[PDB]
């Protein structure tokens, strides 16, 4: 049984959480944020993710390069990710440089310089990670997932931007973005491991306090997504792999039908041909996977935003002329859980995640960002004991209503990457999507 | 299974396209023959007695059957001729089996020229047999009752199928039933598709199943005895001789071979520990 | 039939005294009518091969019983297609008679059987 | 014309209630219609041709 | 960890307070000691196969109805063997690790069709970094045999299912084997642990195959996948400072989008390189490396003259502000490997099996100018340089280059 | 692997009606062989049934 | 016909200035009408391929040659089956449509004609 999540607020509205571990020697303090790429317009897409740049770039105080030695000196490390819906900027530390941390974390959000010189120089570093992505298949895939799946639409946009935007990004739009967005009550300070709460809520009242308010503070996790069935070809006969993800509308971090989603995707679950264990898994998919070698892995997914999602599985195979199968069997696998699931799969289902969504949880980091997510995401920390409770309430007859609503003859969104000449047209990828014998 | 199972259907087109053709001659046979067969559709229920019209094309076999049936007579060969070659593109799947039952992918001979040589003398023994009747007693498997011309007045003293559909017509007479006696003649044929299934054996044919082997002579001395008391009178002793023979022949497919071929399998292998 | 099947029944009968006394002998003489000890086989060859287990348990062989097994198939199909039978050393002695593939194709069964009881478990 | 990421232009095409079962229903009224006089089509064909196997006029 | 004995086991827990608990069975049985060239890797992967009790599929379906985990790795001096499960399943770990090491069936299918294939697979995705390649070569070149042994199973040295068979006969052994409990209560460990590892042989201890002996060199794989640089320089006495000596020396960025502050870091700037400075201790020799690996050969050419530079400059002097963040870089790197359960593990286990004490986090050692500025210069004067080039050897620097 | 590609007779149905690989730019002039197939088999259907009752 | 012959021929005509003077400004009218370029091809893409010697010359062109070649072929199927024209820069300019394939082809065949040629040379 875990120790309790202590949560304090500021008078600002910044929300300060806590999870003390007092086996570990190491905390983890950061500031999740509840904003991201989501937040540009068309023009400015790729603001956030330059931010995040710049930030580590200097502040009024400290140098770039003094910053580099405050930090080399503290002992850790500082790490940073924007996405779509969520910024973090975290530090691991030892126990008693929690303080240092917090200070420096304070410094690069509040007081950044964002010099022109700066910005000019990052301007050909982001350049260049637009030429090397490309070799990330799995983060491609996604993203062109992302970009069809909902066209047109905020969340339709990388997080990295146009190549027009990056030359046109200056100081005064960053200044603006973090202006507009940073504000005290879409940010959660985070201590996790060898950490005081009281402590922690201290450190937040010197450094955190002269944070602006938003005018309409909405609650943590406040959001109009329209799901477009389409497909991206991406085909490349010189890749031996192919990597394939094929997705339909999920559903958001709030839904009623938030447990139903995951107890589902565990149904059909992951399987990975270096994995020694997975030739044995009990899944209907793996099973058929692995006898016929139809692809090296594949990975169920169900990915959360504050008002959508995407659920779906991503493949990828060497098979390059049983593409057809391997897409074959993995709708069909879908197909049965409108038609046939039972108590069975249901709850062999649920024993597994009962356990899975407290392992995932094995350090300070994890733990942080567990608390962060949560707060961010639904507003307060979900108790192990309620999760269990949410679980156990997800019945088969819940799975299959779910899946005849969100699955079952419903469109898809598919991107395909490589040598994919063997995936049929998306009419036939999409009719596999029902059963005519039922 | 599959080659084996279309080799079902084939079977039942051959039947049928051949009592058609008898039927073209109409001699005093083909019409009675005729006739009865027609009348058994009659036996399904509700509808049969519409079915038989249907059939006949009227309201006894006259011109309008005879008429159809050639048609149909014409058209039924063309059937058989695709369902013969699925059936051997289906085998082409798994080769042919051999006589030992184990494979032969570790040996094998191209069809020509061992096999084409070998099916000549094969084909010079079939010309050789055909010759003797076809020239030297062409009637000698006919029924002349079939050289008198169709009269649907006079009954022919005795009204019995071809030769070759006799086993199934004596089945038909063991039981008492007129739908009873359809269903079990049907069954006679379509029971040939549960064989994959009630043969438990571990090994692949009989030449070395000594029990196996004993059985499968008393069955097929059985369905030739079915044959004979299919021409026979409807008299004593032949009534209950052909109930009995029926029983077995039904036994075989239902008692008699899931039996053998499951002891067999253990005498196997106690037998060679 | 599955090999698994015809294996647990010769144990029960191997197991009963009376059994045994009434069964093994016929079997001996079974085997003997059997025959195919004249054409150089083993028990175990004869085993029908067209499935997918026993491809399996076909493969997990050890090379040298492998290649053996092939010999052995193919001098019996020589003396099939002669009509000859086999003399001298050619004839499989009872003490050659040996169960080479049973415990491969039982561990095969053994796992297939596993597999579609445990597809079936139900948490309680 | 360069990045695959902005998807081509579809507005010309896309209906706005796509994800409606209303929009749905209404493509499967259509299949179904078809599907419906297919079979009634069928049946009159199957029953008006059969029916010359039937006893003629003249008998 | 309460460090206690069952049965001639030595078992070692901590409990916690999480609904999480990893139980990790560390053998005495890596590369070190292997007898063939590969097998520690083998014996590895050929575990939770078929047992005797229970067959490799049923434990995963019902390890799958725990919603457990099964974690396994090799290194040069052990065997790990983890389990991440809820508290409450402890028992059935237990006896599943029992099943494992008294009662695994070694069959030749389960080499030809399942175990190798996978040590293969393993083998090429860790290959894909050539970092990987160059550390590897590197300690084949410094130490021949024993640490010089791979770690890993390759295709052209193939193990046989006696080998395995043979090496598990000599592991499984309950001199060999050490259990470690991550939030697991200590006393119900022993209590179950006693019961169920009673009947496993005692065995005696496994030993290296003859002494550890240090030798200088040059290693050339040629690859076409990515290009990378070790210097390796063999340590005869292993000592503490050559953490802090790691950890000053640096690399790694403390900072995304940065290149850092550490010598090595500094010697990276105007090139896509990166630098590592690692120091391996095995009781009775170490390691300290300088891994390099970029797209550039000419780039990576470069850093490696600095690289060296560096080593000497600090062998020169070091500031009072540079060894105290060492200390800290140190210290804190030192914390973080105790709480990774797979360090962890291993580190208790060779507390256990060997003897040599943990160095708690809060007590690493904080050391002088003087003490490090010593150890840098021992390095750059050792008699014994190593290198191992991987990629296009022919455009990358030599020994006697450097 | 997908029956419809397996079995045999079912992968000779297939290969010529189903996963048949065609231009995806025939126009309506590449309808006329199908058009023959029909004629063919309305042929087929009248001209037997005349057959019986043609004398 | 061959390519080979098509060249020869064409290089006569051009050579005669009568000839270039009357053919030359026809050439470029047939062109117009024939509309290939409307549907953004260049000439060469319409040369038929299922020959062996094609085949070869296709292989041997550059990569990018090539990957461009691929584009060029699916952009008109899709502007075939839609009914639709190219337009802007869809369209072939005048400039752009080059003789990309013809060396490769006029090399694969040359060889072929030596070859043919030379299994028939007699010792004089
Ligand atoms: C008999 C049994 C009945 C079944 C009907 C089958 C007939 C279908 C068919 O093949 O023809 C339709 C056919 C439509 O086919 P499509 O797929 O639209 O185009 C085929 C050509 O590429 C179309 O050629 P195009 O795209 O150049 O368009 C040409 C066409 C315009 O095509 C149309 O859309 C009409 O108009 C004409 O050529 C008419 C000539 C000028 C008369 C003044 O119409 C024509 O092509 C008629 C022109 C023939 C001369
Ligand atoms: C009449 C009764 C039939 C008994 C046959 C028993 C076996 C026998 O001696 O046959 C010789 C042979 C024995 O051949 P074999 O292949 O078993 O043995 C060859 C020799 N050894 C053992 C060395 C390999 O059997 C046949 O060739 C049987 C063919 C059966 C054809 C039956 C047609 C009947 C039609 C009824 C259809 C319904
Ligand atoms: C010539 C005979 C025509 C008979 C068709 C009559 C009914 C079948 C039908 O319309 O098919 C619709 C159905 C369904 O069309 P569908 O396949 O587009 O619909 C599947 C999706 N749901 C179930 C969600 C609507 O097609 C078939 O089942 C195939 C049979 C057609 C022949
Ligand atoms: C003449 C009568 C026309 C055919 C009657 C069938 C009704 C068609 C409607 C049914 C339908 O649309 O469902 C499809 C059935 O079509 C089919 O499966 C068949 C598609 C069209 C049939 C005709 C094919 C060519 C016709 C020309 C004749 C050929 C010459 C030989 C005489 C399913 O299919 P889906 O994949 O769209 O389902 C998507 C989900 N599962
Ligand atoms: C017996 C099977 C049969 C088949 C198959 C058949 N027909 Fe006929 N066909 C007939 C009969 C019987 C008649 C004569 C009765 C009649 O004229 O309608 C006939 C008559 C015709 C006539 C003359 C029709 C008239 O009355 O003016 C034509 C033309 C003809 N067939 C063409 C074809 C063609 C073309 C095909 C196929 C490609 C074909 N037939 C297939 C039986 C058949
Ligand atoms: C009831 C079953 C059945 C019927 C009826 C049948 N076949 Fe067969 N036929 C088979 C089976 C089963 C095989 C595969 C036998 C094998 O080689 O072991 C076969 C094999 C063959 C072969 C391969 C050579 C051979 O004799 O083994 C030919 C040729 C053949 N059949 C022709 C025909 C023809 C022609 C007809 C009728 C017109 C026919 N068959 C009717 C079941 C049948
Ligand atoms: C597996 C398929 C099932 C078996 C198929 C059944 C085969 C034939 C049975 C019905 C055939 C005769 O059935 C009969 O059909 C004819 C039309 O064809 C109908 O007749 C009706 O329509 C025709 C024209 O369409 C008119 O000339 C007539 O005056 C009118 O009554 C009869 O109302 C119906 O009783
Ligand atoms: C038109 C009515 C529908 C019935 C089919 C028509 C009957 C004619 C079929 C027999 C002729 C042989 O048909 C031949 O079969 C094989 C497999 O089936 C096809 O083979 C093709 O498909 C299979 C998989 O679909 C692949 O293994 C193969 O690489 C490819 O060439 C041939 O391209 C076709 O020429």
């Amino acid at each position: 049984v875990s120790p309790k999540t202590r949560t304090s607020n500021l008078k600002n509205g910044l929300t300060i959480a806590s999870e003390s571990n007092p086996l570990v020697q190491t905390a983890t303090v950061g500031v999740w944020i509840d904003a991201g790429s989501r937040n540009e317009n068309a023009y400015n897409n790729g603001t956030a993710h330059f931010f995040e740049h710049l930030a580590f770039k200097g502040t009024d105080k400290r140098s770039q390069h003094q910053l580099e030695l405050d930090i080399e000196n503290m002992g850790g490390h500082l790490n940073a990710y924007t996405s779509r819906e969520s910024t973090v900027y975290y530090a691991k530390s030892f126990k008693d440089d929690v303080p240092k941390s917090v200070e420096i974390l304070a410094d690069i959000l509040q007081h950044s310089k964002l010099a022109e010189s700066a910005i000019d120089r990052e301007r050909e570093v982001i350049t260049r990670e637009l030429e090397e992505v490309n070799k990330q298949y799995e983060e491609v895939v996604f993203d062109h997932l992302h970009a069809t799946a909902f066209m047109n639409q905020p969340l339709g946009r990388t997080i990295l931007g146009p190549r027009e935007n990056i030359q046109t990004i200056t100081n005064t739009e960053l200044r603006k973005f973090i202006t507009e967005n940073y504000t005290a009550d879409r940010m959660v300070l985070v201590g996790a491991g060898a950490v005081d709460h009281d402590a922690l809520v201290e450190l937040a009242e010197k450094y955190f306090s002269h944070l602006p308010s938003s005018q309409s503070p909405v609650p943590l996790g406040t959001p109009i997504p329209n799901f477009v069935g389409s497909e991206v070809r991406l085909r490349d006969d010189t890749m031996p792999v192919a990597h394939i993800a094929i997705a339909v509308e999920g559903v958001s971090w709030t839904s009623e039908d938030y447990y139903t989603a995951l107890v589902a995707q565990a149904i059909i679950g992951n399987y990975d041909r270096a994995v020694g264990t997975s030739r044995h898994q009990g899944s209907r998919l793996s099973n058929i996977v692995s006898e016929n070698n139809l692809a090296n892995s594949f990975q169920s997914f169900s990915t959360s935003y504050s008002d959508t999602g995407l659920w779906g599985i991503y493949l990828t195979s060497e098979n390059t002329t049983q593409i057809d199968d391997l897409v074959h069997f993995t709708l069909k696998e879908w197909n049965r859980l409108s038609t046939s699931v039972s108590n069975l799969q249901v709850e062999r289902a649920k024993s597994q995640l009962k356990a899975g969504l407290l392992l995932s949880l094995d350090g300070t980091t994890y733990v942080a960002e567990d608390i962060g997510r949560q707060l961010t995401t639904l507003g307060r920390r979900v108790t192990p004991a309620e999760v269990e409770a949410k679980l156990e309430a997800v019945t088969e007859h819940d799975v299959r209503a779910w899946a005849q609503k969100t699955l079952y003859d419903k469109d898809i969104a598919l991107v395909g990457l490589g040598p994919i000449e063997g995936l049929y047209d998306y009419n036939r990828i999409r009719n596999d999507m029902s059963m005519m014998r039922w | 299974v599959l080659p084996w199972s279309i080799g079902v259907i084939i079977f039942l087109l051959l039947i049928i396209t051949a009592f058609m053709g008898y039927v073209l001659v109409f001699g005093q046979m083909s019409l009675w023959g005729a006739t009865v067969i027609c009348n058994l559709v009659s036996a399904i229920p509700w509808l049969g007695e519409d079915i038989v019209h249907f059939l006949w094309g009227g309201f006894s076999v006259g011109n309008p059957t005879l008429q159809r049936f050639f048609a149909l007579h014409y058209l039924m060969p063309f059937v058989l001729a695709v369902f013969a070659l699925l059936h051997l593109i289906a085998l082409h799947t798994a080769g042919s089996s051999n006589p030992l039952g184990i494979t032969s992918n570790v040996d094998k001979l191209s069809m020509h020229p061992y096999y084409s040589f070998k099916d000549l003398i094969t084909v010079f023994a079939f010309l050789l047999m055909f010759t003797l009747f076809v020239f030297f007693s062409p009637d000698k498997l006919g029924h002349p009752d079939n050289y008198i011309p169709a009269n649907p007045m006079v009954t022919p003293a005795s009204i019995v199928p071809e030769w070759y559909l006799l086993p199934f017509y004596a089945i038909l007479r063991a039981i008492p039933d007129k739908l009873g006696g359809v269903i079990a003649m049907v069954a006679a044929i379509l029971i040939l598709l549960i064989l994959p299934i009630v043969d438990r054996s571990i090994i692949r044919g009989n030449a070395f199943k000594p029990i196996s082997k004993l059985l499968f002579g008393f069955f097929i001395c059985n369905f030739l005895l079915l044959g004979v008391l299919g021409q026979v009178h409807i008299e004593p002793p032949f009534i209950v001789l052909g109930q009995i023979c029926t029983i077995f022949y039904f036994s075989y497919f239902l008692i008699l071979l899931p039996m053998v071929s499951t002891i067999e399998n253990i005498f196997f292998y106690i037998g060679s520990l | 039939a599955s090999i698994t099947s015809v294996v647990k029944t010769s144990e029960l009968i191997l197991k009963s005294p009376l059994l045994s006394k009434i069964v093994v002998p016929l079997a001996k003489t079974y085997v003997k009518f059997s025959g195919y000890r004249q054409l150089g086989f083993k028990m175990n060859d004869l085993i029908i091969e067209e499935t997918p287990n026993m491809q399996l348990a076909l493969r997990r062989l050890p090379p040298t019983e492998s290649y053996d097994r092939v010999y052995r198939l193919i001098r019996a199909t020589q003396f099939s297609l002669s009509h000859k039978l086999a003399t001298g050393n050619d004839i499989t002695k009872p003490e050659e008679d040996d169960h080479y593939l049973i415990p491969y194709i039982l561990d095969v069964e053994a796992e297939a059987f596993e597999k579609d009881a445990l597809d079936n478990l139900e948490v309680v | 014309g360069k990045s695959t990421y902005k998807i081509p232009d579809f507005t010309p095409y896309l209906k706005k209630d796509r994800n409606t079962d209303a929009n749905r229903l209404f493509s499967y009224f259509m299949i179904g219609s078809f599907g419906m006089l297919s079979a009634a089509g069928a049946k009159a064909t199957v029953q008006d041709f059969l029916s010359n196997m039937s006893a003629s006029a003249d008998v | 960890f309460s460090t206690a004995e069952a049965a001639g086991v030595k078992v070692a827990a901590q409990d916690g307070q999480s609904p999480i608990s990893d139980l990790s069975v560390v053998l005495r049985g890596g590369s070190r000691y292997a007898t063939v060239p590969g097998v520690s890797h083998i014996l590895e992967k050929f575990a939770f196969q078929n047992t005797v009790p229970k067959s490799a599929l049923r434990f995963v379906r019902e390890l799958e109805l725990f919603g457990g985990k099964l974690y396994t790795h090799t290194t040069r001096e052990h065997i790990v063997l983890r389990t991440q499960f809820l508290k409450q399943d402890l028992p059935y770990f237990v006896d599943a690790f029992a099943n494992v090491l008294k009662e695994t069936k070694f069959q030749q299918f389960e080499l030809t069709e399942r175990v190798a294939p996978v040590a293969e697979l393993d083998l090429l995705k860790r290959e894909s970094d050539p970092a990987f390649t160059a550390l590897e070569a590197a300690h084949e070149v410094a130490f021949r045999t024993g640490l010089g042994n791979s770690v890993y199973a390759q295709g052209y040295s193939p193990v046989t299912l006696e080998d395995v068979k043979e090496f598990a006969r000599q592991v499984y052994a309950k001199q060999n084997v050490a259990v470690v409990g991550n939030n697991v209560v200590p006393a119900d460990l022993q209590q179950l642990v006693g019961t169920a590892f009673a009947d496993l042989q005692e065995g005696s201890k496994v030993t290296q195959a003859g002494t550890t002996t240090l030798h200088g060199g040059e290693a050339r794989v040629r690859t076409s996948t990515g290009n990378a640089l070790t210097i390796a320089l063999p340590i005869a006495e292993p000592k503490p400072v050559y953490h802090a000596l790691a950890s000053f020396l640096g690399g790694p960025a403390s900072m995304p989008w940065s290149v850092g502050a550490s010598p090595l870091a500094q010697a990276t700037v105007g090139t896509h390189t990166s630098v590592k400075a690692t120091y391996h201790n095995y009781g009775d020799a170490g390691l300290f490396a300088i891994t390099i690996k970029g797209d550039s050969p000419a780039e990576i050419s470069q850093v490696a003259h600095k690289a060296v530079q560096a080593l000497k400059d600090t062998g020169a002097e070091v500031t009072e502000e540079q060894a105290a963040r060492a200390y800290a870089k140190s210290k804190f790197a030192a914390a973080e490997a105790f709480e990774n359960p797979d360090s962890s593990a291993s580190v208790i286990g060779m507390e256990l099996l060997s003897g040599v004490s943990r160095i708690a986090p809060e007590n690493v050692q904080k050391f002088t100018p003087a003490e490090l500025s010593e150890a840098a210069a021992q390095l750059s004067a050792s008699a014994k340089p190593v290198v191992a080039a991987v990629g296009q050897v022919h455009a990358l620097p030599f020994a006697d280059e450097l | 692997m997908a029956l419809r590609k397996k079995n045999s007779l079912l992968n000779m149905a297939n290969s010529y009606v189903l996963d048949s690989p065609q231009p995806s730019n025939l126009n309506y002039f590449w309808n006329f062989g199908s058009l023959l197939a029909l004629c063919l088999v309305i042929q087929l259907a009248t001209g037997i049934t005349l057959a019986m009752h043609y004398t």
